[PDB]
RNA sequence: AUGGUG
RNA sequence: GUUUGACCUCAAAUCAGGUAGGAGUACCCGCUGAACUUAAGCAUAUCAAUAAGCGGAGGAAAAGAAACCAACCGGGAUUGCCUUAGUAACGGCGAGUGAAGCGGCAAAAGCUCAAAUUUGAAAUCUGGUACCUUCGGUGCCCGAGUUGUAAUUUGGAGAGGG
C-alpha cells in the first residue's frame, strides 16, 4: 500500500461569509482525503476526531465576521498552530483563471527558511500532512496537477498554487497570507507553547484607536 | 511561550516518517532561495509573484527529474478532463 | 426626491404651542420627570456624565419610596438597568430626596 | 391499522354492571344545578335579610382540576370517557394514575358522564373525599375496578391493537 | 434548575409516547454496534456533537434504566 | 393542571401515538373543503397559548395549502370570511403535497367580545384584513423585525429604511 | 420595457 | 329495550341580529417586478431591491417595552432630527456603492397573555322578555361555557399564611 495516509476534518465556526465559504469550498474540494462537517467549546474537537476517526484536525473562527482564525493540529496529541488570515484570495477571482483536475496531490513548493527556527519546522510538518494530499487519495487520479508553495514575507508567509501548463503555471491558488499566532500543548489543550509578538488583532489595534 | 524544548520534544513527536521512505509521499522539496532577499519593497507584491513564480517553477522543473525519475510524472492528462 | 424643511420655523412654534397645552391642563406638574444622572459608556466618553432613562428599583427603594407610587409622583423609573458605581448611585439617591422635600401633593 | 399500545386501552371499559353501579354511586353526588345555587342563595338570602354549614359534596369533575387532584395526591376513583375529540386530551392519564395509583376507571361515552356533572360533556370526572354513607360502597368499588378492570388488564400495556 | 414536577412529567411523557424511530435505530445499534456508529449517525441526523450527546447518553440511560 | 402535560407531549411528533392519530387526522381533513371550520381545537394547547379563548365569539378555521405558506393559509381564509378579523395561526398536520394549518379569528362585530378589554382591542378599524398587511406572528418574521445587528435591514421598513436612507434633505441655513 | 384598446 | 333518550357530526330555513365587497389611494404595510440608460452596447452591478400591476387601512400608518447594544467608571422600548461619514466595509479595489453603537436634541409610558385548584360551590358572558335613569341598568329564561368563562400572577417576579 503507502507509507503515507491522512484524513482531515473539516468545521468553521458560526457566522459564516462568502469569503468563509468560498474557502470551504476550495479547502473542501481540495483535501480528497478530508471529511467535512457541520459548523459549530474547544474541547469537543479531538472528540469529533474519534467519532468520524479523523487524524487531522484545523478549525476556522469567526470573529465579528473578521477574524479568521485556524486552529491547526492532529488529534488528540495535536499540537495546535492557532492562526490568523489576511488579504485572503480563494480560487474564485477573475484573475485566477484555472480548472482543476479533482483531488490530484500537489507539489509543494516551500523556502528553506522555516527550518531557520523549529516552529516553522513544525507548522512545515503538521501542513505537510493535513494539506498534503496522500499518494493516493481516494477518490483522485494520478500523474500530477497543481504547484503548492509556502515561505515567509516578513513573518507574513503566503501559501498559493498554480495550475501547471505543461514547465509553465498560473495561479489556482488560494493565494493566502499565514502567520502563526500561537502554539499550543497538544490537540486544543495546553498552555501557550509558543507566541509571535509580531501579530496584533485586530480587535487590539482598535483598542488602541479608541484612546486617540 | 518561546520554548524550543516542547517545540523540539514536539519535532519529534509530529514528524511523519520521511526520514524511513523515498519522496513519493507529500511531494514538498525544500528550495535553495530563501525569497527574502531581492525583495526590495515588502509592499511589491509582483516581486516575490517573480521570486515564487520561479520557485515553483523551478521547484516543479526538478520536481520533474523526480518524477520522469519515479515513474509517476507531472502533466495533466490532456486526454482527459474530468 | 429632495426634501427641504421650510417649517423649522413653523414646526417650532408648533412645539412651543404644544408644551403650551400640556401645561393647561397639568399645569402644577412640570411637564417633565425627574431624572437619573447617568454615566457613558465607551472609553471616549465615559468621563461625561449624563441623562438616564429611569432611576431604578434599588435607588427608589433606599430614597425611601416605591416604585409603582414613584411614578405616580413625578419620578421615573427603569426597571432593565443596574446600579453599581457607588457615585453615580450616591447622587441619583440625593436627588430624589431632594425632589422629595421640593414637591408638594394635593389632598383628594 | 395498528393502534399503538397507549391506545387501544380504551376500548377497554368497564362492563354493564360495574358502569351500572358506579351510577348508582355518583347518581347521589350530582353537582348541584344552577337553578338550585339561585334557590339555596335566595332563601338565605331572604332569611339573613330578616331573621352550621357542613361541608359540601360533590363529584369534581374539572380536566385541569382533576388532573390537579392527582399528582398531589387527592382522588380516589377518576372516570375517563372513551371519546375526546382531540383524543389526545386523556391519553396520559391512565399511565399517569397507574404510577401514581389511583383508581382510574375507563367509563364509556362522554354523554354519560357529562350527564351526572349537568353538563353536555365531561370525558373525565372523579371523586376524592366522599361522605361516610358510601365510603363502603367506595372501597369496595374501586376494589371491584382493581379486581375488574385492573386485574387481568396489564396486558393492555403492551399489544398493539386493531 | 428544575422543579422535579417536570422532571417526573418528561420522564413520564417520554414512556408514553413510544419512540421515534431515530431513537429506535440509535437504541438498537447500540445494543449491536454501540456508541461509535451511534454518533455517528446522530450527530449526522441531529445537529452537532453538543446534540449527540444528550440523545445517545440518554440511549443508554434508557436501556439500562429498561431493566 | 395539563397542559404542561400536553406540550411536553407535542413536542414529541415522531412518536408513535402522534404517528397514528397524524394519519388518522390527516386522512379525515382531506375528504372536506378547503377551509373546513372546526367548532374546536385538534391542539388545545397552542389554542390556549397563542391566546385562543373558548368562548362564543372566536372562530376555527381550517386550511389546507398545496406546497409563503403559513401566510397562504391566512389569505384564503382572510378572502373568505370578511366579516372576521384574524388573530393568528399555527401548523397541525402535513400531508405530502399539502400543509395543513389551523386558524383563529374573532368575530369584531359579536358584541360579547367588544367587551373585554384584553381583546376588545381588535374592533379598532386599524387592524381590518391584519392579513394581507403581515402584522402577525409569522406575517411579521418574513418582514424580519425583530430587536438586533442581525437585522439592520428593517426595524421599521425596508421601503422606509431605503427610501429614507438615500435622498437627500436640506435645512434652511445650508448645512 | 409596463400595462392596456382593436 | 324492535321502543325511548341523550351526546357527536352535518345539513337546512324568505327566522332574528349583524356584518364584507365598491370610491380614493399624496402618505404608509406587503407581494410581484422590467427596460432606456450608466458602467464598453458587459455575462455582475447599475438604473432599482424603482416605475406600471395586485392586496390592505388610517388621520396617520408602520415600529415598540430587548432572546438590545456593549466591552467601558456601561447605557436600557420605539420613531424622528444634527452627528458619527462619504468612516468601516464593498469595490473588472472599476464606474463607484456604502452603514451602526456611542454624543447632542425633540416626545417620553407603560404593559397584557399561557405556565400552580374556586373547589367551601362558574363566582363569567350573548340573547330574549318586563320595566327603568337607555351609547346602559335590573328581574326573569334559555344558551354558551368545566375540551375552562371570572378572580390572582407576567422573572421588574410571585403565591399561602403569620
Amino acid at each position: 500500500q503507502f507509507m503515507n495516509k491522512q484524513r482531515t476534518l473539516l468545521i468553521s465556526s458560526r457566522g459564516v461569509n462568502y469569503r468563509h465559504r468560498h474557502l470551504i469550498q476550495d479547502l473542501s474540494g481540495l483535501l480528497p482525503h478530508s471529511r467535512k462537517e457541520p459548523k459549530l467549546d474547544l474541547q469537543q474537537l479531538n472528540e469529533i476526531a474519534e467519532l468520524y476517526n479523523c487524524n487531522n484536525v484545523l478549525f476556522f473562527e469567526a470573529r465579528k465576521h473578521q477574524d479568521l482564525y485556524l486552529w491547526l493540529s492532529k488529534p488528540p496529541n495535536g499540537p495546535t498552530i492557532k492562526f490568523y488570515i489576511q488579504n485572503l484570495h480563494t480560487m474564485d477571482e477573475l484573475n485566477f483563471t484555472g480548472n482543476c483536475l479533482k483531488g490530484s496531490r500537489p507539489v509543494l513548493s516551500f523556502d528553506q527558511r522555516f527550518e531557520s527556527s523549529p516552529h516553522y519546522q513544525l507548522i512545515k510538518e503538521l501542513l505537510v500532512h493535513n494539506f498534503g494530499v496522500p499518494p493516493n487519495a481516494r477518490k483522485s487520479k494520478p500523474f500530477i496537477d497543481h504547484v503548492m508553495s509556502f515561505s515567509i514575507v516578513d513573518d507574513k508567509i503566503w501559501v498559493r498554487t498554480y495550475e501547471i501548463s505543461h514547465i509553465s503555471l498560473v495561479e489556482i491558488g488560494p493565494r493566502f497570507v499565514m502567520t502563526v499566532i500561537l502554539i499550543l500543548e497538544g490537540s486544543f489543550g495546553g498552555p501557550k507553547i509558543y507566541e509571535n509578538k509580531q501579530y496584533v488583532s485586530p480587535n487590539v489595534v482598535r483598542a488602541q484607536i479608541k484612546q486617540q | 511561550v518561546n520554548n524550543t524544548k516542547a517545540m523540539k520534544h514536539a519535532l519529534e513527536r509530529v514528524q511523519l516518517p520521511w526520514k524511513k521512505h523515498s519522496f513519493q509521499e507529500h511531494q514538498s522539496v525544500t528550495s535553495e532561495t530563501n525569497t527574502d532577499e531581492h525583495i526590495k519593497d515588502i509592499y511589491d507584491d509582483t516581486e516575490r509573484e517573480l521570486a515564487f513564480y520561479k520557485q515553483s517553477l523551478d521547484a516543479v522543473l526538478v520536481a520533474r527529474d523526480e518524477l520522469k525519475r519515479l515513474k509517476v510524472p507531472f502533466k495533466r492528462p490532456l486526454d482527459y478532463f474530468a | 426626491r429632495v426634501k427641504v424643511h421650510f417649517d423649522q420655523a413653523g414646526k417650532k412654534v408648533s412645539r412651543r404651542n404644544a408644551r403650551a397645552t400640556r401645561a393647561a391642563k397639568i399645569a402644577p406638574r412640570p411637564l417633565d420627570l425627574l431624572r437619573p444622572v447617568v454615566r457613558a459608556p465607551t472609553v471616549k466618553y465615559n468621563r461625561k456624565v449624563r441623562a438616564g432613562r429611569g432611576f431604578t428599583l434599588a435607588e427608589v427603594k433606599a430614597a425611601g419610596l416605591t416604585a409603582a407610587y414613584a411614578r405616580t409622583i413625578g419620578i421615573a423609573v427603569d426597571h432593565r438597568r443596574q446600579n453599581r458605581n457607588q457615585e453615580i448611585f450616591d447622587a441619583n439617591v440625593q436627588r430624589l430626596k431632594e425632589y422629595q422635600s421640593k414637591i408638594i401633593v394635593f389632598p383628594r | 391499522l395498528k393502534v399503538p399500545p397507549t391506545i387501544a386501552q380504551f376500548q377497554y371499559t368497564l362492563d354493564r354492571n360495574t358502569a351500572a353501579e358506579t351510577f348508582k354511586l355518583f347518581n347521589k353526588y350530582r353537582p348541584e344545578t344552577a337553578a338550585e345555587k339561585k334557590e339555596r342563595l335566595t332563601k338565605e338570602a331572604a332569611a339573613v335579610a330578616e331573621g352550621a354549614s357542613p361541608k359540601p359534596y360533590a363529584v369534581k369533575y374539572g380536566l385541569n382540576h382533576v388532573v390537579a387532584l392527582i399528582e398531589n395526591k387527592k382522588a380516589k376513583l377518576v372516570l375517563i370517557a372513551n371519546d375526546v375529540d382531540p383524543i389526545e386530551l386523556v391519553v396520559f392519564l391512565p399511565a399517569l394514575c397507574k404510577k401514581m395509583g389511583v383508581p382510574y376507571a375507563i367509563v364509556k361515552g362522554k354523554a354519560r358522564l357529562g350527564t351526572l356533572v349537568n353538563q353536555k360533556t365531561s370525558a373525565v370526572a372523579a371523586l376524592t373525599e366522599v361522605r361516610a354513607e358510601d365510603e363502603a360502597a367506595l372501597a369496595k368499588l374501586v376494589s371491584t375496578i382493581d379486581a375488574n378492570f385492573a386485574d387481568k388488564y396489564d396486558e393492555v400495556k403492551k399489544h398493539w391493537g386493531g | 434548575a428544575a422543579s422535579n414536577r417536570t422532571k417526573f412529567v418528561r420522564s413520564l411523557v417520554r414512556e408514553i409516547a413510544g419512540l421515534s424511530p431515530y431513537e429506535r435505530r440509535l437504541i438498537d445499534l447500540i445494543r449491536n454496534s454501540g456508541e461509535k456508529r451511534a454518533r455517528k449517525v446522530a450527530k449526522k441526523r441531529l445537529g452537532s456533537f453538543t446534540r449527540a450527546k444528550a440523545k445517545v447518553e440518554e440511549m443508554n440511560n434508557i436501556i439500562a434504566a429498561s431493566r | 393542571g395539563a397542559y404542561k402535560y400536553l406540550e411536553e407531549l407535542q413536542r414529541k411528533k415522531q412518536s408513535d401515538v402522534l404517528r397514528f392519530l397524524q394519519r388518522v387526522r390527516v386522512w379525515e381533513y382531506r375528504q372536506k373543503n378547503v377551509i373546513h371550520r372546526a367548532a374546536r381545537p385538534t391542539r388545545p394547547d397552542k389554542a390556549r397559548r397563542l391566546g385562543y379563548k373558548a368562548k362564543q365569539g372566536f372562530v376555527i378555521y381550517r386550511v389546507r395549502v398545496r406546497r409563503s405558506l403559513r401566510a397562504t393559509a391566512e389569505e384564503r381564509v382572510g378572502r373568505r370570511a370578511a366579516n372576521l378579523r384574524v388573530l393568528n395561526s399555527y401548523w397541525v398536520n402535513q400531508d405530502s403535497t399539502y400543509k395543513y394549518f389551523e386558524v383563529i379569528l374573532v368575530d369584531p362585530q359579536h358584541k360579547a367580545i367588544r367587551r373585554d378589554a384584553r381583546y376588545n382591542w381588535i374592533c379598532d378599524p386599524v387592524h381590518k384584513h391584519r392579513e394581507a398587511r403581515g402584522l402577525t406572528a409569522t406575517g411579521k418574521k418574513s418582514r424580519g423585525i425583530n430587536k438586533g445587528h442581525k437585522f439592520n435591514n428593517t426595524k421599521a421598513g425596508r421601503r422606509k429604511t431605503w427610501k429614507r436612507q438615500n435622498t437627500l434633505s436640506l435645512w434652511r441655513y445650508r448645512k
